[PDB]
């Protein structure tokens, strides 16, 4: 079902795409996994600890 | 560049008297107006003392 | 022997989406120019951003007005994304007045001659009561890069008016760059590739004026290839305007002239008591 | 509003006291950044001088852990509200769904 | 640029056959114990083995 | 002129106090320490490098001795004062002098989990690749050919 | 102050070899270090004028897997030694030299014919060793002018001509501060040359080649 949902839109069914380095414009081998993860910010800030 | 003190320990001592002699030398350099025997590249008394230790 | 590139064509897909070409390029120079131009178009490009907006009935961004669905913080947040283009000066102060039920877009802002609104339908706020009105002063400036409001805590120039609200300034107009090198025509000579830069911005800069500026910055950086008032009037009567001319002479020499007054002498003594000036 | 969820965000968002759930249905008569006024239908109104409903949204305040607690309306004028709908989003809430 | 994907963990093709053979063996090795031939302890020690 | 003048100057944070602090920072070691100090390698001496921010940067090769990952750990900084303290920090507990554990002569600065993967990718041997079966003048030519 | 970019001050140009230097540009703007370093490295590697050896034929050998008596090396080893030869060809585009010599001892670069404009920069470079009193070596080395490194498969015995006179180049960005800001870059360039030109000159050449490509825009 995830693959079918990726195929509905124009997206690669494998999940991995080819990226390019930002500092040299060169291309990484072994295409990497790119997507959207839901990240959280925990209440342990460095301002209250230094 | 005082990255390590390997050669100073290899030369002489038991790695304990070296600290004392370097402290005496750096104290004589800092408090006393004794001129250093080696050129200083904006260094402190401890590094200059350790570098003078070798001979 | 190197075929220098030329600005062949500049496409225009929309007001923001562009596509430029830099034919002709030799072997190995396509990427060498593409990446070096992308890293400059992304990093340093001049632009204009909203900052220091003051509203009449507010004292801090954590408050809320009446007859307005949005919050003051949300208003300062969606004013940040205002695409303004200023050609005359580098510091403009706009004005926004409106009343009545209905949204508050960017068209409602004042119509100064040297200020162009790129997106007039940019919704800023919403009014929900006919007996309500908003009045603010939008201070636009000019710079490059990203400068957050938190860095403006120098506190050595002036004090903050309580009703002045700082805004984060995203000066960079460029959004993303996507170049791609590919083989050009036969040109009666092989090994000739083209550079197709595909930029995108907020419609506040021209593709050609941006490429000619990125290349100019690159060349300028590469150029390093070599080896290696009565108190003041009493002093000004003697054609002395700077404090150095008055400090060059002793206070006894200054008191020997009728041009100096009692208040001027008292001010000079008060200035010299701090051991800063008039020390002989 | 997490793109990948489990479907348990509505329950967590509503069952807590962070949001502003409508007691009786009706139509939004006056919406504001700090107040919401709902005109109740004639049938749901009590016989003797029922009136309207008014919700005073809590603005910037502190928690036990010194964090902000403020609500934001997610309705507009004229919108027909039904009994149980979410009228304001508290902290970590997006249209009545948990969003951490 | 060595990532990790969902396809980078390949399942063996004959795992289903092994599971089926194991469950078919167990579906009768328990009934063999239910006939009084072997004790419960040795049956457990054989099943875990 | 007086101590109060320097105190006020440091309080106002002039542009010269940073170049003054760099002088004393250049060659003055500091001691780092993580909360559970099991063995003696939990207290080592380093040379400070002034950086912008509010977090400490720790060399990724001394994390094995400290037993410190980067998911929230904190460490304490101590400043030696006297001459003998600084000489002991340099000659006895400097990070480059403690590379062998006192429990067994084996080293403790072995890299892992990021460095070994890259070296494993370099020293790999594929069967069919571009530029296979040729002769180079040395390693610099191989670097030029790869880049 | 909108177009007021910082300018480096390369006071550190310290070098510990004749054909090996280490330049240090400081201070640069944030992000210009990698840009400049990568651009100049790519240009210096892939597009640099120079002359090298392209193809050499032997007097009585027409195959790679062969051998000649009296030589302590092989055909592959002498071709590899000829690859390292550095020649600064002047005037004419190309010229074919010879290595006619019959004597016991190592064959150095000084034994090659002068051939006028051809000036060998490393006379101590040894090609092959000879041990027999009658074993004579004879070949026709052919130089050629080009830009870059061309392998054998991209193209009598073939030789991978190394036109670019750079042996290696590797930059390294660092951190630099001017009185407030520690986010500035500090470019450090390391390069070894083959002796034909000094590396300080190669940096200028690459910078000029890059700057001449941006004339239609500046
Ligand atoms: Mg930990």
């Amino acid at each position: 079902e995830i693959k079918e949902l990726l195929k509905l839109g124009d997206l690669p069914t494998s999940g991995q795409i080819r990226l390019y380095d930002g500092r040299t414009g060169e291309q990484f081998e072994r295409p990497v996994t790119v997507g959207y993860m839901y990240m959280l910010k925990l209440n342990h800030l460095v301002d209250d600890k230094m | 560049a005082r990255v390590t003190v390997q050669d100073a320990v290899e030369k002489i001592g038991n790695r304990f008297d070296l600290v004392l002699v370097a402290a005496r030398r750096a104290r004589q350099m800092q408090v006393g107006g004794k001129d250093p025997l080696v050129p200083e590249e904006n260094d402190k008394t401890t590094v200059i003392a350790l570098r003078e230790i070798e001979e | 022997e190197f075929l220098k590139p030329r600005l062949v064509d500049i496409e225009q897909v929309s007001s923001t989406h562009a596509k430029v070409t830099l034919e002709p390029l030799e072997r190995g120079f396509g990427h060498t120019l593409g990446n070096a131009l992308r890293r400059i178009l992304l990093s340093s490009m001049p632009g204009c951003a909203v900052t220091e907006v003051e509203i009449d009935g507010v004292l801090h961004e954590y408050s809320t007005k009446e007859g307005v669905q949005e919050d003051i913080l949300e208003i300062l947040l969606n004013l940040k994304g205002l695409a303004v283009r200023v050609q005359g000066k580098d510091e403009v102060i706009l004005t926004l007045n409106k009343s009545g039920i209905g949204p508050v877009t960017a068209a409602d802002i004042t119509h100064d001659g040297d200020v162009e609104i790129v997106k007039p339908q940019h919704v800023i706020c919403h009014l929900t009561d006919e007996n309500a009105s908003i009045s603010m002063r939008i201070k636009v400036q000019r710079g490059r890069g990203y400068v957050p409001a938190s860095t403006r805590i120098h506190s050595e120039e002036d004090e903050r008016p309580i009703g002045r609200l700082l805004v984060d300034a995203c000066y960079s107009p460029v959004e993303r760059i996507a170049y791609n090198v590919e083989a050009a025509r036969v040109e009666q000579r092989t090994d000739l590739d083209k550079l197709v830069i595909e930029m995108e911005t907020n419609g506040t800069i021209d593709p050609e004026e941006a490429i000619r500026r990125a290349a100019t910055i690159l060349a300028e950086q590469l150029e390093a290839f070599v080896d290696l008032v009565r108190s003041a009037n009493c002093l000004k009567a003697e054609a002395i305007h700077y404090i150095g001319d008055l400090v060059q002479r002793t206070e006894v020499e200054l008191l020997k002239t009728p041009n100096l007054g009692k208040k001027s002498l008292t001010e000079i003594k008060d200035v010299l008591a701090s051991r800063g000036l008039s020390l002989g | 509003k997490p793109l990948v969820g489990t479907g348990m965000e509505r329950a967590v968002a509503v069952d807590s006291g962070v949001t502003a759930v409508a007691k009786r249905g009706g139509v939004v008569q006056y919406v504001d950044a700090s107040r919401i006024v709902i005109k109740v239908n004639e049938d749901e109104m009590y016989p003797g001088e029922a009136g309207i409903d008014i919700y005073n949204l809590t603005k910037y305040t502190r928690s036990n852990q010194n964090t902000c607690i403020n609500q934001m309306p997610c309705v507009s004028l004229g919108e027909p509200v039904e009994r149980g709908d979410v009228l304001a989003d508290g902290p970590s809430t997006d249209l009545g769904e948990l969003a951490l | 640029g060595a990532s990790v994907g969902i396809d980078d963990m390949v399942i063996p093709e004959k795992k289903h056959e092994i599971i089926s053979e194991a469950e078919a063996e167990v579906a009768e090795i328990q009934e063999q114990f239910q006939s009084g031939l072997v004790t419960a302890g040795e049956r457990y020690n054989k099943v875990i083995d | 002129t007086t101590i109060k003048a320097a105190k006020k100057m440091v309080e106002r944070e002039e542009a010269v106090v940073w170049d003054i602090l760099d002088e004393v920072i250049r060659e003055h070691p500091v001691l780092l320490n993580r909360a559970p100090t099991l063995h003696r390698l939990g207290i080592q001496a380093f040379e400070p490098v002034l950086i912008e921010g509010k977090a400490i940067q720790l060399h990724p090769l001394v994390c094995a001795a400290y037993n410190a990952d980067f998911d929230g750990d904190q460490m304490a900084v101590h400043v030696p004062l006297t001459l003998e303290a600084q000489l002991e920090a340099r000659a006895l507990m400097m990070s480059t002098n403690n590379i062998l554990s006192p429990a067994n002569g084996e080293p403790i600065i072995v890299p892992s989990q990021d460095v070994v993967l890259g070296l494993y990718y370099m020293t790999r041997d594929c069967v069919n690749a571009k530029g296979e079966g040729m002769v180079l003048t040395g390693p610099k030519e191989a670097e030029r050919l790869y880049r």
